[PDB]
C-alpha cells in the first residue's frame, strides 16, 4: 500500500487497481447470500469519435483522437448491489459513487469534442 | 540622371550590392512561399479527398 503522497502528482491516482497476471481464477456465488460491488472502477485508454460520413453516406468509423484534457478520466468509487437472478445470472445495480467524468477531445480538423463520459 | 527604368543599374559592376540585391530577391521569394502556405492552410478544407 501506497499514502496520499505517494502517489500524489505521479498520475497514479487516476488508474483503476490491477491483478497479478497470476490472479485467473474463480469466485463462486452462493446465490442464497446477498453480493454486493463495494468498487467498480473504469479507466479510459482510448476515446474514439464515429466522424460523419459527409453529404455522401459512405458508412462511418470510429476515429482516435488526442485527450486535450488530461488525467481526470477514470471513474472511481463506483458501487451498488449485484444481485443474483432466478435463472442463475448476476445484474449489476449502481447506486452511487465518482459515476461520470468530463473529457474533451481533439481531432484531426482541429476541433474539440466534449463529451460527459459516464455510466450514471 | 537616371530615367526610372534604369535605377537598377547602378549595381552592373558593384558585385557587392548585386549579392545584396539579390538576397533581398530570394529573401521575398522564400517570404512569399511561406507565408503563401500559410493563407492555404488557413482555408483549406481536408474534411474530404474525394
Ligand atoms: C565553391 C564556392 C562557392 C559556393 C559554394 C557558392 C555558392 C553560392 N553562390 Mg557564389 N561565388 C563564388 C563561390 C561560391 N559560391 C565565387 C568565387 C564567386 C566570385 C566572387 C561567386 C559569386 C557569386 C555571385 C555574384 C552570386 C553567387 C551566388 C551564390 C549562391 C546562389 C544560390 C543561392 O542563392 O542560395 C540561396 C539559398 C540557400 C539554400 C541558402 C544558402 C546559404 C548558405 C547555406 C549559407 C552559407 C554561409 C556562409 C558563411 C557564407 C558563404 C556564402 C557563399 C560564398 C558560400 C550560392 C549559395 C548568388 C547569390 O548570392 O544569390 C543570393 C550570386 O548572385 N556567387
Ligand atoms: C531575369 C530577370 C531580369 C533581370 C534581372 C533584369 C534586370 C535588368 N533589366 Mg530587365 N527585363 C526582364 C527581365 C530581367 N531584367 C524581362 C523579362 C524583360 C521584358 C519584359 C525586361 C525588360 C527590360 C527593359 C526594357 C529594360 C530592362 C532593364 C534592366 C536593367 C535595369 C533595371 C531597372 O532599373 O528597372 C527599373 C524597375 C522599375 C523601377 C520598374 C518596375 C515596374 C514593374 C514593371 C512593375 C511590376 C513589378 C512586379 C513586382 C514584378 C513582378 C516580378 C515577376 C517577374 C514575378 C536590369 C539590369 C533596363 C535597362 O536596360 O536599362 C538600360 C531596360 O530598359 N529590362
Ligand atoms: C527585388 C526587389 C528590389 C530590390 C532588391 C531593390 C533594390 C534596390 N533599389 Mg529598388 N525598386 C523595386 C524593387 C527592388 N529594389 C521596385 C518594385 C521599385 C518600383 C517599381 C523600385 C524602385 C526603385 C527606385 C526608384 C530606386 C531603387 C533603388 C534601389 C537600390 C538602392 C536601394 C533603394 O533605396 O531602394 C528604394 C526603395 C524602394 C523603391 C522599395 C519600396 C517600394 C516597395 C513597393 C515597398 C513595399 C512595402 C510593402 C512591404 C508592400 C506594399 C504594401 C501594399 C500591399 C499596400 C537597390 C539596389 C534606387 C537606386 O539606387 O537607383 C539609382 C532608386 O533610386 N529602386
Ligand atoms: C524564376 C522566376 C522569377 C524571375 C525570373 C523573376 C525575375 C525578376 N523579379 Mg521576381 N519573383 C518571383 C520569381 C521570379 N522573379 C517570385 C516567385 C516572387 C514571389 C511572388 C517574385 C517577387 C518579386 C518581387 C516582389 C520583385 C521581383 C522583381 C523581379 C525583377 C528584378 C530585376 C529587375 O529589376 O527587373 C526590372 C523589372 C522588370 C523588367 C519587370 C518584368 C515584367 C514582368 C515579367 C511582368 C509582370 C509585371 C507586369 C508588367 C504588370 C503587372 C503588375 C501587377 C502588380 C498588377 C526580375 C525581372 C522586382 C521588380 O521587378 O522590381 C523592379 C521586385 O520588386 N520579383
Ligand atoms: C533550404 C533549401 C530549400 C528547400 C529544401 C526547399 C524546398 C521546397 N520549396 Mg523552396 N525555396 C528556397 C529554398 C528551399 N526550398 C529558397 C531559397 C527560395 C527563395 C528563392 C524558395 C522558394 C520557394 C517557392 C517560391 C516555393 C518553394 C517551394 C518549395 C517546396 C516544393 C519544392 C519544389 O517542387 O521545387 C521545384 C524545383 C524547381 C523549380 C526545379 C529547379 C530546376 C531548374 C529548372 C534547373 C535550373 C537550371 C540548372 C542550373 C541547369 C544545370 C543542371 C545540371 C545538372 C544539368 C519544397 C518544400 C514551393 C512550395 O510549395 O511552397 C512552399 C514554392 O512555391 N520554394
Ligand atoms: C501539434 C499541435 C497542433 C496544433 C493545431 C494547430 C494547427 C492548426 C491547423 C488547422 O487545421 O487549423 C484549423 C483552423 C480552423 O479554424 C477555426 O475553426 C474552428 C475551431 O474551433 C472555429 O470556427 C474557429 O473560429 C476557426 O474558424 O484553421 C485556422 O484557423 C488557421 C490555422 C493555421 C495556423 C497554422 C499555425 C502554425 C503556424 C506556424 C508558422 C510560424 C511562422
Ligand atoms: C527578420 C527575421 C525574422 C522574421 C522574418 C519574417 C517574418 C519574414 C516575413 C516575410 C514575408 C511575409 C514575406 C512576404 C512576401 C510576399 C511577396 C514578395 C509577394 C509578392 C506578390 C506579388 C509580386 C504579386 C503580384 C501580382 C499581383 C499583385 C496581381 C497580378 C498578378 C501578380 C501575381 C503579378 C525571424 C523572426 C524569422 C528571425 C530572423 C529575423
Ligand atoms: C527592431 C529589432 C530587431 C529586429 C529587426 C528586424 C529583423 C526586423 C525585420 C522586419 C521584417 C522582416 C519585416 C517583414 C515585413 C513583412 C511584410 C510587411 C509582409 C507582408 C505580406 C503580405 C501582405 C502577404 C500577403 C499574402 C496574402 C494577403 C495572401 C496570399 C499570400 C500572401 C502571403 C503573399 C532586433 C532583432 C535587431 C533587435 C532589436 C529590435
Ligand atoms: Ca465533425
Amino acid at each position: 500500500t501506497l499514502t496520499y503522497d505517494d502517489i500524489v502528482g505521479t498520475g497514479l491516482a487516476n488508474k483503476c487497481p490491477t491483478l497479478d497476471d497470476t490472479a485467473r481464477g474463480a469466485y463462486p456465488i452462493d446465490s442464497s447470500q446477498t453480493y454486493r460491488i463495494a468498487r467498480l472502477c473504469l479507466q479510459p485508454t482510448t476515446f474514439l469519435v464515429k466522424e460523419e460520413p459527409k453529404n455522401k453516406r459512405q458508412e462511418a468509423e470510429f476515429v482516435p483522437t488526442k485527450l486535450v484534457t488530461r488525467e481526470t478520466t477514470s471513474l472511481d468509487q463506483i458501487q451498488g448491489e449485484l444481485k443474483v437472478n432466478s435463472d442463475g445470472s448476476l445484474t449489476f445495480v449502481e447506486e452511487d459513487g465518482i459515476d461520470f467524468q468530463p473529457v474533451t477531445v481533439q481531432m484531426a480538423g482541429g476541433e474539440r469534442i466534449p463529451l460527459l463520459f459516464t455510466v450514471k | 540622371g537616371l530615367p526610372w527604368y534604369r535605377v537598377h543599374t547602378v549595381l552592373i559592376n558593384d558585385p557587392g550590392r548585386l549579392i545584396a540585391a539579390h538576397l533581398m530577391h530570394t529573401a521575398l521569394v522564400a517570404g512569399w512561399a511561406g507565408s503563401m502556405a500559410l493563407y492555404e492552410l488557413a482555408t483549406f478544407d481536408p474534411s474530404d479527398p474525394v
